[PDB]
């Protein structure tokens, strides 16, 4: 039923600290309420109710607490937690990091109003994803494989080209349409405009949902803007029942923003100073996909990351691979290289890939020489690193293979350039033109089964 | 009432009563000297002040003056010329009319002169009942020879106008313009007041492309930045800092400079203050003073915190300030190191929870929201017009330890960095700018303009990376080849990387011919030297393959004197040289390598 009964407004602003203001004689306060600020020159902000108290409610105000007052300012309380309208015309449109119009359009008329926090999904009525999308990017289909459905981030540092490899999967991803929802958190300008234009020039923005906060909007925005992508892509997937790929620009920028907004509360810190909880906090995010029982539509997240320092144990980039399916690294040694994608394959994983693969799926050899591929590329590293410190002449012909099949793997396998799209089978047979370099009773990852059909060609 | 009263005072901290109805971060006056500070804390009628200044001998019951405003900067006209703390405070005039060497506690000089007239002239087709809107030109002050001052209309005020001064002398406390809305009117003198921390709105932020030029063959060939660019410089004694700084001030495409020193040591902000009025440029056949289109913000490392925080914040809004003119103007921050000290200070005197290596939680949020503020615009208001700001920083990491997180922030950041290096300057090789660690991104957006207006710039940009890539990869060869023994295709490698490096990269700035390198001469001189590359390669790999083959020692044998002609290309001027004659030399020079080169094919 509808909230028929008539909003309070108050001016007892009782105290203002950090990023928190604190009204009393609230009448029944309610916990994650949405409050609306006016201040005394006219200008409106929004806050929501992060405690309550007897009489007492504290605001978090999202666009700060700069030039709030104990006097003037008022606050109305919407009667109910914070509810994003959702419509099937929000493909095409763009966003606000709170959900605001900035296209020049309209304001969205609601087929619902949806809570912005989601809700847990039973673990009964999910359906393992097992469909696999051919990304035509061969170091991600060959040796990370990504399910429909699945949670693969990408790893990648300041300065790598994440958004290049981001925006090459839009383009590409296909079984062997997807409406696409991206968020952005704390981008320049030159970053929206590269993804705007691609999807522009590309004829795909009709299909298309954006929500922009860049590096001058507020920060507290941007602990909510993934919220409201994800509320989007829930509707479209499990009511409108579409396939969705959804994006999420620089969390790194996510956690920063929730590490200063907890930091001002003083909840306990974990590992470098992060809130206590950020794992339970992402996983509130990146649990927000997969397929569902008796529902044709899907979700796929692939967040983007960068790390700080390059470092894989900082509490990003850690915690999240702790709850997300695997992950894709962009390799700083391979960018300045010259190669494009730089993935380097050994940190980066997919998970749901075991079951995604093989017979029927794609080829039958597909689980067997990617293992293979894995093996002969560490071995590789390893001789390299061997003949840092002894220097060639002290190599035998076998770790003269494995250093062989280095140099053509990366110039082969790896480097590709931002418009070529290989199939699967291209990808395998490109995998087991290198593995011929090896004499086959070396390749001890392979069955002879598997050898006698597949080598000698 | 505008009055509250000090309840309590400890250290820097003080609390004041009847302050109900002031507003977050607005300014404090404290005491009856007038101590500066600003409200942290709101709570019931209280406020907690973060005074600025020294608290000693403040005492419970006196004043309290609150002044409507946060942090906020006078933008109007005697901004040209003027030297400002971190909080706007006029050093110069606080001199002059104190008389003294020291900066009294609760100096209140007004930052612009309201004694001095200034001859206005209104936009000539504005007449009473016209509509008008922010960021609207309605006049120009004559503030000096270089520099129009346009009187311009506030941003977030509009109406019909309802009067406009004639043209004459006026000051800045005078009523020039008139205007009312929604039957509520507005008085406007010259003189307008914005808030630091607030981005400066426009119609439209728009793509960098155009170069701004320094004058130096490095930087403005390998290195390139856009007016509207970010920039990033290493901030270290023996580098030779001051060749960027002179460079942007005397002969860059800017038409105004902002310069803003950080938290710097007393005696290193002494050498720019004695340094910066001294230098002149020519203009129109006459010498003129760096200062007509400058102004100073400076900061010693004993200037209140508060001033140490704020001071890139109000160097960037007066640089927005110029910028929505329709203005070029560039920005140089001293060290932000200084700077992100000081936010750790105010952080630590807050006692905020201290995240990585003690600095706060926002640092790189503070950074990035910061160097988000540079680029080219579509400013705000009716006289359809472009401008820009510019950012320089200088970082300074320990011992060169780029992890630091203000240089890893400031470097995820920024689009170009002009690596100079101390290891380079003790060669006396300058400007000492690292070839290999030096890098500009802005190339992929600066193609369409090489493209029109040189074309064949590209092409030899690539080769002299390459070629100074290739005596990087050889150099370690040449240790145990000993020389002799090499290709000769490797010998031309090694002396015409030689070449570039000895007579294209170093520009001595004191010679009157090499001052300043126009981009038309040194797009000339590297189109030479890689002509003579490909000439000498050709003549090795056409003969190299049986005939009593080409060798470098042939070369320099047969070509010495085109070898010097080379080496000589540096000396031309454009001072007594037309473009015209600098041209047809370097064509001279590729006609006279065609006939050495032709006479031993």
């Amino acid at each position: 039923n509808y909230l028929s009964q008539p909003r309070l407004t108050y001016k007892t602003v009782s105290g203002v600290n950090g990023p928190l203001v604190i009204l009393d004689h609230v009448k029944f306060p309610r916990y994650a309420e949405i409050v609306h600020l006016t201040l005394p020159d006219g200008t409106k902000r929004s806050g929501q109710v992060l405690e309550v108290s007897g009489s007492k409610a504290v605001v978090q105000v999202f666009e700060g607490t700069s030039g709030i007052d104990a006097k003037k300012t008022s606050c109305e309380f919407t009667g109910d937690i914070l509810r994003t309208p959702v419509s099937e015309d929000m493909l095409g449109r763009v966003f606000n990091g709170s959900g605001k119009p900035i296209d020049r359009g309209p304001v969205v008329l609601a087929e619902d109003f949806l809570d912005i926090m989601g809700q847990p999904i039973n673990p009964q009525c999910r359906i393992y994803p097992e469909e696999m999308i051919q990304t035509g990017i061969s170091a991600i289909d060959g040796m990370n494989s990504i399910a429909r459905g699945q949670k693969i981030p990408i790893f990648s540092a300041a300065g790598l080209p994440h958004n290049e490899i981001a925006a090459q999967i839009c383009r590409q991803a296909g079984l062997v349409n997807f409406a696409i929802v991206f968020a952005a958190m704390g981008v320049n300008m030159e970053t929206a405009r590269f993804f705007k234009s691609d999807f522009e020039e590309n004829g795909s923005m009709d299909n298309v949902c954006l929500f922009l906060n860049l590096a001058n909007d507020p920060t507290i925005e941007r602990i909510i803007t993934p919220r409201l992508a994800l509320t989007t892509a829930e509707f479209l997937a499990y009511q409108c029942e579409k396939h969705v790929l959804v994006i999420l620009t620089d969390m790194s920028s996510y956690a920063e923003a929730l590490r200063e907004v907890s930091a001002a509360r003083e909840e306990v810190p974990g590992r470098r100073g992060f809130p206590g909880y950020m794992y339970t906090d992402l996983a509130t995010i990146y649990e927000r996909a997969g397929r569902v029982e008796g529902r044709n539509g899907s979700i796929t997240q692939i967040p983007i990351l960068t790390m700080p320092n390059d470092d894989i144990t900082h509490p990003i980039p850690d915690l999240t691979g702790y709850i997300t399916e695997g992950q894709i690294y962009v390799d700083r040694q391979l960018h300045n290289r010259q190669i494009y994608p730089p993935i380097n394959v050994l940190p980066s994983l997919s998970r749901l890939m075991k079951s995604a693969i093989g017979e029927g799926m794609t080829r039958k050899d597909h689980a067997d020489v990617s293992n293979q591929l894995y093996a002969c590329y560490a071995i590789g590293k390893d001789v390299q690193a061997m003949k840092a410190v002894v220097g060639e002449e002290a190599l035998t012909s076998d770790d003269l293979l494995y250093l062989e099949f280095l140099q053509k793997f990366e110039k082969n396998f790896i480097t590709q350039g931002p418009y070529e799209n290989r199939t699967v089978y291209e990808t395998l047979d490109i995998g087991w033109q290198l593995l011929r370099i090896f004499p086959k009773e070396m390749l001890k990852r392979i069955p002879q089964s598997t050898l006698s059909e597949f080598y000698p060609r | 009432s505008t009055f509250g009263y000090v309840h309590g005072v400890s250290g820097p901290v003080v609390t004041a009563c009847d302050m109900a109805g002031a507003a977050m971060y607005e300014l404090v006056r404290v005491g009856h000297s007038e101590l500066v500070g600003e409200i942290i804390r709101l709570e019931g009628d209280m406020a907690t002040i973060q005074v600025y200044e020294e608290t000693s001998g403040v005492s419970v019951g006196d004043p309290v003056l609150r002044t409507g405003k946060p942090l906020s900067v006078e933008l109007g006209p005697g901004i040209m010329g003027a030297i400002f703390d971190g909080i706007q405070r006029p050093l110069s005039d606080i001199s002059s009319q104190t008389q003294s060497i020291y900066i009294p506690r609760g100096v209140n000089v007004s930052a612009l002169s309201r004694d001095i007239k200034w001859e206005f002239i209104p936009s000539k087709n504005l007449r009473v009942g016209s509509h008008i809107t922010g960021g609207d030109i309605y006049g120009i002050v004559n503030e000096n020879s270089l520099i129009k001052h346009k009187i311009m209309l506030p941003p977030r005020s509009r109406g019909s106008v309802t009067y406009i001064a004639p043209p004459g002398n006026y000051d800045a406390s005078d009523v020039v313009l008139e205007l009312e809305f929604e039957g509520v009117k507005e008085k406007l003198s010259m003189v307008q007041v914005w808030p630091v921390r607030q981005v400066r709105p426009v119609t439209e932020k728009l793509p960098a492309n155009h170069p701004l030029l320094t004058g130096q063959r490095v930087l403005d060939a390998l290195f390139p930045c856009v007016q509207g660019g970010t920039t990033a410089i290493p901030g270290a004694f023996g580098c030779g800092k001051t060749v960027i700084s002179q460079s942007l001030s005397k002969y860059s495409n800017s038409d105004v400079i902002i310069y803003v020193g950080c938290g710097e040591r007393g005696n290193e902000m002494s050498e720019v203050l004695r340094d910066f009025p001294e230098l002149t440029m020519e203009v129109d056949g006459k010498v003129e003073s760096i200062m007509k289109r400058t102004a100073l913000v400076a900061n010693t490392s004993n200037m209140p915190v508060a001033a140490r925080e704020a001071s890139i914040y109000t160097g960037i809004t007066l640089s927005e300030y110029f910028r929505d003119m329709g203005y070029h103007v560039s920005m140089m921050a001293d060290s932000t190191s200084r700077w992100a000290e000081a936010l750790r200070e105010i952080s630590g005197r807050l006692a905020e929870m201290p995240a990585d290596s003690g600095y706060p939680a926002y640092l790189g949020a503070r950074l990035a929201s910061f160097y988000e503020r540079a680029g080219r615009v579509k400013c705000l208001g009716n006289p359809e017009r472009e401008g820009s700001v510019s950012i320089v920083g200088a970082v300074s990491p320990p011992g060169g330890d780029f992890s630091d997180p203000v240089t890893s922030a400031t470097l995820g950041i920024v689009q170009v960095f002009w690596g100079l290096d101390k290891k380079l300057a003790q060669r006396k090789h300058f400007p000492s700018v690292n070839w290999l660690i030096s890098y500009s991104k802005y190339m992929r957006a600066l193609d369409e303009y090489y493209d029109k207006h040189f074309t064949e710039f590209v092409p030899l940009r690539t080769k002299a990376k390459e070629i100074l890539q290739e005596e990087e990869d050889l150099a370690e060869i040449v240790q145990l080849v000993g020389k002799a023994s090499l290709a000769e295709t490797d010998k031309i490698t090694l002396e015409v990387a030689k070449l570039i490096k000895d007579d294209f990269l170093q520009q001595n700035g004191y010679t009157p011919y090499d001052r300043f390198c126009p981009f038309y001469k040194t797009v000339g001189m590297l189109s030479n030297m890689i002509s003579f590359y490909d000439m000498a390669r050709r003549a090795v790999e056409t003969t190299a393959q049986s005939d009593n083959k080409i060798t470098w020692s042939i070369i320099r044998e047969h070509m010495g004197e085109i070898l010097y002609k080379l080496s000589s290309m540096k000396f031309k001027d454009p001072v007594k040289d037309g473009e015209a004659k600098i041209k047809a030399d370097y064509a001279q020079l590729l006609e006279d390598m065609q006939n050495a080169f032709r006479s031993l094919e």
